[PDB]
């Protein structure tokens, strides 16, 4: 009875609407993804937040060069 | 019960018959291209096959060491592919491990390590991953023969378990020996065969290695996607006999709302 | 009167998504245990404290143990001064110990102080009721004594005409301005009742509260996908505040299509793409949560107040991709995006 | 009580039988009906009642008047007629189910929805340490632990947290009508959650509790009037039940 | 204390692996048996073992069916289901518990069928 | 009555595939040409608010997308092409809608003329 207007059809993301037994087999699939994604990228925030500093310390290091020209082109 | 409790219950199975009616249409061609590719592969396993037809070579009296392979995919939804196998593996250790040889087994795929880490949790050597997401190939089979050799046991003789595709609705999982060591491989047969020598079969046995497991990546990847098609046909046939069961029960509690609230009116004028 | 304006509360859900207006009309919908009394009471706060003009609260039919919070919240916090006479604001409290035939008249006895201040003196108004649902409801408990045949679910025959009656006497005229403020019960989260759905055409903004979203732990419980305002618009908002709420929720919308694939499929199957749609769409739903200052007994944490240029640049970096890098953990209950990775820090050194 | 001083408790079981008296009594008094033929002050018959459970002020005496309604639902449906009005006049709730009493959690609470308006949160001072990081902790548990089918193995990252719950789900469940005290409830939960459970169990930790509850009052007694009466656990309390739970877990089961 | 502490532990124990078998007919009818785990596939096995187990055949519906009325006592149903609460029988089929009196008459229709 | 009959049937074709758009590269080149067609269809009737179009600018518009000159760009370039496409025809070809305003049904003579208008836009377009 669904190839009518009067007949009554369903939704997008209806199936999390009920609360079943696949609400809840896909909101705890969910969490049992997500929290060891969430302990790859809490382990890589010790490199990348000091390479932050080495990107700047890059630029630094870049800019006393230039400094270094010109002081050579003052003397 | 309810009026909205049967509606968002009879919603939700209208969502869950789409998505698997998608699903089959998506294992129909993948099964379609991995019932292509095997039938080139099927004359590769029927050399390996022949040298052991001429030359019947047997698994003497009892070894040191041992080995089990078996494949299989990460992905679930196929049935009785996994468990086809895990529990074939387990019927074998309990008929080893009493003429004393010590055994060691390796599983290519997640989801035969899911199964055996509670009560084979010690006899791993190594474990892979990401099988069968992308179509299985040569190259995959070098990678774990390749890594079996950098880990210093010595094997002298094993076996792999695959899942033999038969048809579109059965599989049949078989076994085939594998000879390891070079003094079984050298025996009364191979007294006949000629210039290799005892570093010649060291180097012979070993491609035997990666093409075995080839043998195996072909068989056991058709296997679990026709057997994804077939049980997703009896998750589409299961849909449709319940949402007829809950239009009708909708239909009669539509029906007797309509009644209910009427007779609340006819007799609210009535009593006045 | 006819000119719109904006109006800024400090919310991230409010000021992006159902941005309110000067002299518009405002309601605030949802089930019974939602976040209604928190959410008026926290712009309470916000906004009649930062204001020049003066503020009603009347109390048509509510607990009359919350009817003594916001008599002692407001003393010790200024607004009510017991001494001299510099208060701001004014009640009227009928609660539901009360018979029904009072039960339908401090609806009208609060915008008859609320229009003296916007008629006679030429000043700008504040207009908070809860709960408004109450006037009507207290209408057909006296329906069938009075000798009339009942309509439809159980309700008066003359619902959308004594509801009519009063809400069009809640406008701004061209001598004063009126804020109005409405908390609106949903009898049993049915929101198609003929009580809620004959009011959703009196109000400029609606800020509907679900409970499937407060059981995940988010607070607000604003729903996104069916909060709406008149003046999200590209000609009042600007064209920037417009291109990220539509993007926003044309995100979470994308998310519904997926959750019905993961309980079938499992989250390791879907595609590289589909994944980081997924991952930016918790982002975005837990930075949408923000503590309120009102909740400092209740969870403990501390209060934020986001200003409007923060909040339209925070949530156009998540959709950018320069927070990809983070746990979903570091959004949960921050203000601002800069204190979203002050707390990704924290988080790896206590590892 | 109420208005000369003292603290009073009220129990109504239960008010779906006072409807039903009010429905027949005022029908042949030939008044007309509303829904389901109940009248129309169904809602002022239950709220007028509701609100005299006050707390009154210390200037007029201080006492207090709890109130406990019952009311029986029909087939576990709460958004009935009388159900929702009653629902929106309390302050909390506690949703007793049928599969919770079935599966074994006896009594049968919804720890997930029985929400609570915590009544400025006078729970006490001890109870607040061990149970706010209970309720996180089972809180923790609920979102992650209904599969009821495994393929995959991650005991560093997942099976170390829902082993946390079912000995914090099994520690809460009780017997009938032999209730508990406060300091003999801190003792028992400062064992769950400090990790001193992990490696019983959870088919011995009902067994756990009786032997672990005789051996604190009998023995230790005046270490749980320093509970009771200081009302924190303070940091040599911390000291002592450290001992005691370890002494008692060496030699528990041999 | 009043039905025997041993009975009381047979009685509440027999609800818990008959909710959890009905907890998951969702899944089942939908996806399939063979897409559950290993102890889920045990307490299906066993509690489709004790549904069979509660049917007896009466004495007055002797005349219906031809089979003979069978009255059991109290202590050999205690006896006869903790041997299926601890898995005693799980190699026995589920048609040998089915319309039998006392417990061992559901190893003897087992022993029938071979 | 020319454009949407060839419109409103691809439109129709696109709703019975529907649903193999979410999850799929593993499709037949058939099937993936209805999800390609389909999707550039429902992006070219968007709209924005008060602004009604005249009925032969919609001809204009709706003639790129069935006809096939736009199946080559990205979904988010087709609700600028549109934009782009009317701004030159409305100005630098101002005589030939009214050519369509007038006679109302498109001849072959402006059949031939809107092919030599789209593709030589369509080239100086993505820049
Ligand atoms: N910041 C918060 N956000 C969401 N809910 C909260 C917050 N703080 C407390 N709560 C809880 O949510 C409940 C909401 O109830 P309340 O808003 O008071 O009444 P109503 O039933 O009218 O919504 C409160 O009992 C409170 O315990
Ligand atoms: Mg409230």
């Amino acid at each position: 009875s669904s190839d009518t207007p009067e007949g009554v059809r369903s939704g997008a993301g209806a199936v999390r609407d009920a609360g079943g037994a696949f609400g809840k087999k896909e909101q705890a699939d969910e969490e049992r993804y997500f929290r060891a994604r969430a302990r790859e990228q809490l382990a890589a925030l010790k490199k990348h937040h000091e390479n932050e500093i080495s990107h700047h310390v890059k630029e630094i290091e870049r800019l006393q060069k230039e400094i270094e020209r010109h002081k050579q082109s003052i003397k | 019960a309810t009026l909205k409790d049967i509606t968002r219950r009879l919603k939700s199975i209208k969502n869950i018959q789409k998505i698997t009616k998608s699903m089959k249409m998506v294992a129909a061609a993948k099964y379609a291209r991995a019932e292509r590719d095997l039938k080139p592969a099927r004359v590769y396993g029927i050399g390996s096959l022949a040298l052991y037809e001429k030359a019947d070579i047997k698994v003497p009296e009892d070894k040191k060491k041992h080995l089990i392979i078996g494949v299989s995919s990460d992905r679930g939804l196929c049935g009785a592919i996994h468990s086809s196998v895990a529990k074939q593996i387990k019927s074998e250790v309990a008929n080893l491990t009493a003429a004393g040889k010590e055994v060691k087994i390796v599983g290519v795929g997640d989801k035969i390590r899911g199964i055996l880490h509670r009560t084979h949790s010690d006899q791993f050597l190594v474990t892979f991953k990401e099988v069968g997401r992308k179509p299985p190939t040569f190259g995959d089979a070098s990678v774990i023969a390749l890594e079996l050799l950098n880990s210093g046991y010595e094997f002298d003789e094993g076996s792999i378990i695959f899942n033999r595709f038969r048809s579109v609705i059965s599989y049949k999982t078989e076994e085939k020996p594998i000879f390891s060591l070079d003094t079984v491989a050298s025996a009364e047969s191979m007294s006949i065969y000629d210039d290799i020598d005892a570093d010649v079969l060291r180097n012979y046995q070993e491609y035997s290695l990666a093409n075995i497991i080839y043998y195996s990546l072909k068989e056991s990847t058709t296997s679990e996607q026709s057997a994804r098609m077939t049980a997703m046909d009896n998750a589409s046939k299961n849909a449709s006999e319940m949402i007829d069961k809950l239009t009708l029960t909708f239909n009669r509690t539509r029906q007797a709302v309509i009644t209910k609230e009427l007779i609340e009116i006819i007799s609210g004028a009535a009593a006045l | 009167s006819v000119e719109q304006e904006i109006l800024v509360t400090g919310i991230k859900v409010v000021d992006l998504l159902a941005p309110y207006a000067k002299g518009g009309k405002i309601g605030l919908f949802g089930g019974a245990g939602v976040g209604k009394t928190v959410l008026i009471m926290e712009l309470i706060n916000n906004v009649a404290k930062a204001h020049g003009g003066y503020s009603v609260f009347a109390g048509v039919g509510e607990r009359t143990r919350e009817g003594n919070d916001l008599y002692h919240e407001m003393i010790e916090s200024g607004v009510i001064n017991l001494k001299d006479a510099t208060s701001k604001v004014a009640l009227v409290y009928g609660q539901m110990n009360e018979p029904p035939g009072a039960r339908a008249r401090v609806a009208l006895t609060g915008l008859t102080v609320a229009e003296y201040f916007r008629d006679q003196e030429g000043q700008d108004v504040l207009l908070f009721i809860d709960n408004i649902f109450r006037f009507t409801q207290a209408g057909s408990e006296v329906s069938a004594l009075l000798g009339r045949i009942p309509s439809a679910v159980g309700y008066q025959p003359t619902l959308a005409t004594d509801m009519g009656t009063m809400q069009e006497r809640i406008t701004t005229t061209k001598k004063g301005s009126i804020t109005s403020v409405q908390a609106i019960y949903v009898p049993a989260d049915d929101l198609t009742d003929p009580a809620p759905a004959t009011t959703f055409a009196h109000l400029d903004a609606t800020t509907v509260l679900s409970r499937a979203i407060a059981e995940l732990g988010i607070y607000p419980a604003v729903d996104p996908l069916d909060s709406t305002s008149r003046i999200m618009d590209p000609n009042i908002v600007g064209s920037e505040h417009y291109d990220v709420a539509r993007g926003v929720q044309k995100i979470l919308q994308d998310y519904k299509s997926l959750q019905d694939i993961i309980a079938i499929l499992g989250m390791d199957e879907l595609s590289e793409e589909d994944k980081l749609t997924v991952s930016r769409a918790r982002k975005i739903q837990r930075f949408l949560s923000q503590p309120f200052q009102v909740a400092e007994v209740f969870t403990g944490h501390l209060g934020k107040l986001v200003p409007l240029k923060e909040t339209i640049k925070g949530f156009q970096q998540i959709l950018a991709g320069e927070y990809d890098h983070l746990p979903e953990q570091a959004f949960y209950m921050v203000g601002p995006i800069e204190e979203a990775v002050a707390k990704a820090d924290k988080l790896a050194e206590e590892h | 009580f109420r208005d000369n001083g003292k603290h009073a408790l009220i129990i109504y079981d239960d008010l779906s039988k006072q409807a039903v008296a009010y429905r027949q009594m005022s029908l042949l008094l030939r008044r007309p009906p509303g829904r389901e033929a109940y009248p129309g002050d169904v809602f002022y018959l239950h709220s007028r009642l509701l609100e005299r459970a006050a707390k009154m002020n210390d200037a007029f005496g201080g006492g207090s008047l709890t109130a406990l309604p019952v009311i029986e639902t029909q087939a576990g449906d709460v958004s009935a007629y009388i159900p929702t009005n009653v629902i929106s006049i309390t302050d909390g709730q506690i949703f007793l189910e049928t599969e919770l009493f079935y599966k074994g959690i006896r009594p049968a609470i919804n720890v997930g929805l029985s929400v609570s308006r915590v009544g400025s949160a006078a729970q006490t001072r001890a109870m607040k340490q061990v149970a706010g990081t209970m309720k996180l902790e089972l809180a923790q548990y609920r979102e992650v632990a209904a599969f009821a089918q495994f393929g995959s193995d991650l005991d560093a990252a997942t099976q170390q947290l829902l082993s946390r719950g079912v000995r914090l789900t099994e520690l809460l469940k009780q017997g009938q009508y032999a209730p508990m005290a406060i300091e003999e409830q801190v003792a028992v939960i400062y064992a769950g959650v400090r990790g001193y459970l992990d490696k019983l169990e959870p088919s011995k930790i009902t067994k756990f509790e009786n032997a672990f509850l005789s051996h604190v009052i009998s023995q230790h007694q005046a270490l749980l009037g320093k509970i009771r009466a200081d009302g924190k656990i303070s940091e040599e309390t911390d000291a002592k039940l450290k001992e005691i739970v370890t002494n008692f877990l060496a030699g528990f089961e041999a």
